[PDB]
RNA sequence: GUGGCCUAUCGAUCCUUUAGUCCCUCGGAAUUUGAGGCUAGAGGUGCCAGAAAAGUUACCACAGGGAUAACUGGCUUGUGG
RNA sequence: UUUACUUAUUCAAUGAAGCGGAGCUGGAAUUCAUUUUCCACGUUCUAGCAUUCAAGGUCCCAUUCGGGGCUGAUCCGGGUU
RNA sequence: GUGAUUUCUGCCCAGUGCUCUGAAUGUCAAAGUGAAGAAAUUCAACCAAGCGCGGGUAAACGGCGGGAGUACUCUCUUAAGGUAGCCAAAUGCCUCGUCAUCUAAUUAGUGACGCGCAUGAAUGGAUUAACGAGAUUCCCACUGUCCCUAUCUAC
RNA sequence: CUUGUGACGGCCCGUGAAAAUCCACAGGAAGGAAUAGUUUUCAUGCCAGGUCGUACUGAUAACCGCAGCAGGUCUCCAAGG
RNA sequence: GAUGGGGAAGCUCCGUUUCAAAGGCCUGAUUUUAUGCAGGCCACCAUCGAAAGGGAAUCCGGUUAAGAUUCCGGAACCUGG
RNA sequence: UGGUGAACUAUGCCUGAAUAGGGUGAAGCCAGAGGAAACUCUGGUGGAGGCUCGUAGCGGUUCUGACGUGCAAAUCGAUCGUCGAAUUUGGGUAUAGGGGCGAAAGACUAAUCGAACCAUCUAGUAGCUGGUUCCUGCCGAAGUUUCCCUCAGGAUAGCAG
RNA sequence: UUGACCUCAAAUCAGGUAGGAGUACCCGCUGAACUUAAGCAUAUCAAUAAGCGGAGGAAAAGAAACCAACCGGGAUUGC
């Protein structure tokens, strides 16, 4: 379902473009931070060891 | 001031004559009497206006030709002299 | 509740453009063979004022390949072009300012205006005053163009679809400031009737989704979803963010 | 000895479901599923003899009421004087 | 899931005029034998003008008052694009 | 949506909305698939969008606390605790707030003060020349508004 | 003074109708004279011009307000101090 | 606001140049002759919509109980032929 | 349910029309003076503005005046706002009822608007109010029980013929 | 070149036909609500009123893809 929409509408977007949009949505963010959690997770295992 | 000074300002009709029927319910903008119809090819009639259909069905007028249809049907549409 | 005004708009009663001073729709030069194959000169007679529009208008006459005749036609006038300059339509026209090349034939950073979408519309793109389409680059195999329009919007268009090159005149408009009630009723009496503007928090709340209440307030959020229905989009509709950002 | 020492401690129709009879019916005739019946329980209506149910109106409307409030008057005089 | 194809379906334009393929004629082109290709294939100092099935060339007619065919203006497919 | 100019528009995305090109089995229709059955049928797997999970957004709707110590600081709490300004203001219950001024006397007016029941920043905050058949206070002139009434004309 | 008009000037993010109708120009189709024509955008001369409306008020009495209602209802002309 | 069309069970709705084979124009040629056949030209594409917009052309004097730029006398102008 | 209205009024369009006399004195321009130059000053000219005083016009602030079985189902008098434009207005035209139009009062949509008017369904329903038409004779009450979205009503028992 | 066929047109071509009225009864489409349920939403009113199309002296239906389960009946319509 998300592939189909990135077709319709965003295939005519240039990767700089696409980063510009994608900072103003906010989704970055959220990537970055879920990242960031699981970063997160392994630590709290070595801080236990 | 909406009663009498403004029925002072009355003077532009609306509805004219209608060539059917001679009513003064043809409207002027509409193009379309609000009586009898015209010029649509039906007439106008509705049976929650049963007295309206009484005030201009057959037998109002004249009947110029439907008069004579009985007493020709009762010589039996004969033919000569 | 009644049926609001944005809603009333549609029927076109009231709401439709007042046309009467208007002198034709300004569209581009019809691709015959002339414009496809060669080139093709025409004479710009007057530039004129169009009534409700904020650019002038170009009187371009062609003469008729095909039949003794003269052909008039209405472009929107390109910031520079002069009357009795000769103006160039075709796919072998020179690249000076008011020529009507087609996009595959411009090089890199070129500034067109009345830009077709598709070959053939006669004028699509950028033809409010002051506005310009830049072409960003070429595609020669799957032959198309990415150009870059007003709104900072990057579009791949083909390479067959024409542009007057240069700028619209009777830019830099809306930086004067208009000062008065009359001055937008002179405005707007030209365009169509959508002047003034009740806010519908001032209004009844069978008249408005916003009106009603003790102190003038919205009452909801005023950010509404792209799934609403008529009678609901009265507000910002579909709004990824609101607010001034710095 | 047919529950709690006695006086309180609880629930119709329709629908579903269980137990019993393994009995009756599915109407052209049979077999097997399925369904419908009979007898006795359960699922619950606390507004508890048992409707399925949020507001506002100072823009308001109707039928009525002195069976009914907001004045005076009347009885009373706590309170007040 | 990606990707052809076009005739169904859909959008747009035009008084449905120049579509597609091939061929001339020039230029580049390197040919490794003879041409592989690719671009072109009548118009740009100037607010004039551009129309009478087109002049010319050529062949007929029955010359006369003129008339007709081909070429000028390359062929082929009738898919308007 | 706010409502000229000037000067600014603080903090909060937890809630309600709105919005993502994120990530992907939790919820999960019809059609379709598989199994059982003699079939009606039953049971499962799979399962689109949207919900659910993860971000953004306040010139979106809105919101902007307590207890101690000595303006300050500490502690609790929350999404964050009212910033700049302004005030008994058309917003202050108590209230006819307190002080000054205006008067012989003022629940009125003005200027200050601020633990402000319940001020506050495009719910816009503060200021503001000119303008106003807008609301309010004082002064000069003026007068039958009044002390306190009298007289005349027309109908 | 009222009114018509001319040449100008100011204003606009306002630059302030359309068609019937009439004329001219470009073009050179065609028709054309000499014992004769060619021209009726020059002058004079001949004939016809159909249909419907046409009176009056237009307002403190002819219109609309139940009416001979101090109300309402578009416009032109405008003497002396 | 018809038509060509397309919706609508339908009364009817959309649309006004649209996916239409949408017509008439002048010269004449023929002088059994009527108007076909010689020709050639042109593609708007119904119609309605202003007694204040556009628009061929009339003035003076006299005259009635009541009509007049309309009648009478005089003097003009335009259109069609 | 099916029809009729924009002759009042709301708004847009098209085509027409109407609007004394004053006050202030904007750009542009001319002359003189000063300055070293930038440019400043003085005197004129000019006639701008959703400027202003004020007629016709458009409107309707106050007297809470007159009247209030009126001249009038909104008027009269004085006092007022505005008066060159977001002005006023004629005619043509468009929008029609859960619809229109609204510089927004739930205003206006033919003296009708928090959903016009007309006809029909329709003799709509009412536990609620009012009325209910001759005489004489005999007998003669109840406002209590139980149940009900029951409390201005019913059913049931009682009282009565 | 000529003559057919198919399909599609045009004629003030030759001859015809349709529309509208009436509508009590008839054949269809479309389609409510008031009301009742002592409230009300399914239901009821009602497969009704209003609206639309189409006939006749009647219309419609009609000679079984019927009823039955009996010793079987025998088009339709009406009481
Ligand atoms: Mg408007
Ligand atoms: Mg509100
Ligand atoms: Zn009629």
């Amino acid at each position: 379902g998300k592939l189909k929409k990135i077709q319709k509408k965003y295939a005519d977007q240039d990767e700089t473009e696409r980063l510009l949009r994608l900072e103003a949505l906010g989704t970055l963010k959220g990537i970055e931070k879920q990242q960031q959690r699981k970063k997160e997770e392994i630590m709290k295992r070595e801080v236990r060891e | 001031g909406k009663g009498t000074p403004s029925f002072g300002k009355r003077h532009n009709k609306s509805h004219t004559l209608c060539n059917r029927c001679g009513r003064r319910s043809f409207h002027v903008q509409k193009k379309t009497c609000s009586s009898c119809g015209y010029p649509a090819a039906k007439t106008r009639s509705y049976n929650w206006g049963a007295k309206a259909k009484r005030r201009h069905t057959t037998g109002t007028g004249r009947m110029r030709y439907l008069k004579h249809v009985s007493r020709r049907f009762k010589n039996g549409f004969q033919t000569g002299s | 509740g009644r049926v609001i005004r944005n809603q009333r708009k549609g029927a076109g009663s009231i709401f439709t453009s007042h046309t009467r001073l208007r002198q034709g729709a300004a569209k581009l030069r019809t691709l015959d063979y002339a414009e496809r194959h060669g080139y093709i000169r025409g004479i710009v007679k007057q530039i004129v004022h169009d009534s409700g529009r904020g650019a002038p208008l170009a009187k371009v006459v062609f003469r008729d390949p095909y039949k003794y005749r003269l052909r008039e036609e209405i472009f929107i006038a390109n910031e520079g072009v002069h009357t009795g300059q000769f103006i160039y339509a075709g796919k072998k026209a020179s690249l000076n300012v008011g020529n009507v090349l087609p996009l595959g034939s411009v090089p890199e950073g070129t500034i067109v205006s009345n830009v077709e979408e598709k070959p053939g519309d006669r004028g699509a793109l950028a033809r409010a005053s002051g506005n310009y389409v830049i072409i960003i680059g070429h595609n020669p195999d799957e032959n198309k163009t990415r150009v870059r329009l007003p709104s900072g919007a990057k579009k791949v268009i083909s390479s067959d679809a024409r542009g007057v090159i240069g700028v619209i005149a009777g830019g830099g408009r809306v930086d004067k400031p208009l000062l008065k009630a009359g001055r937008a009723f002179h405005k707007y009496r030209l365009k169509r009737n959508s002047w003034p503007k009740t806010r519908g928090v001032a209004m009844n709340p069978v008249d408005h989704p916003h009106g009603g209440g003790n102190h003038q307030h919205i009452g909801k959020a005023s950010t509404i979803s792209r799934g609403a229905v008529s009678g609901q989009k009265a507000g910002l509709i579909a709004a990824r963010r609101t607010g001034l950002l710095r």
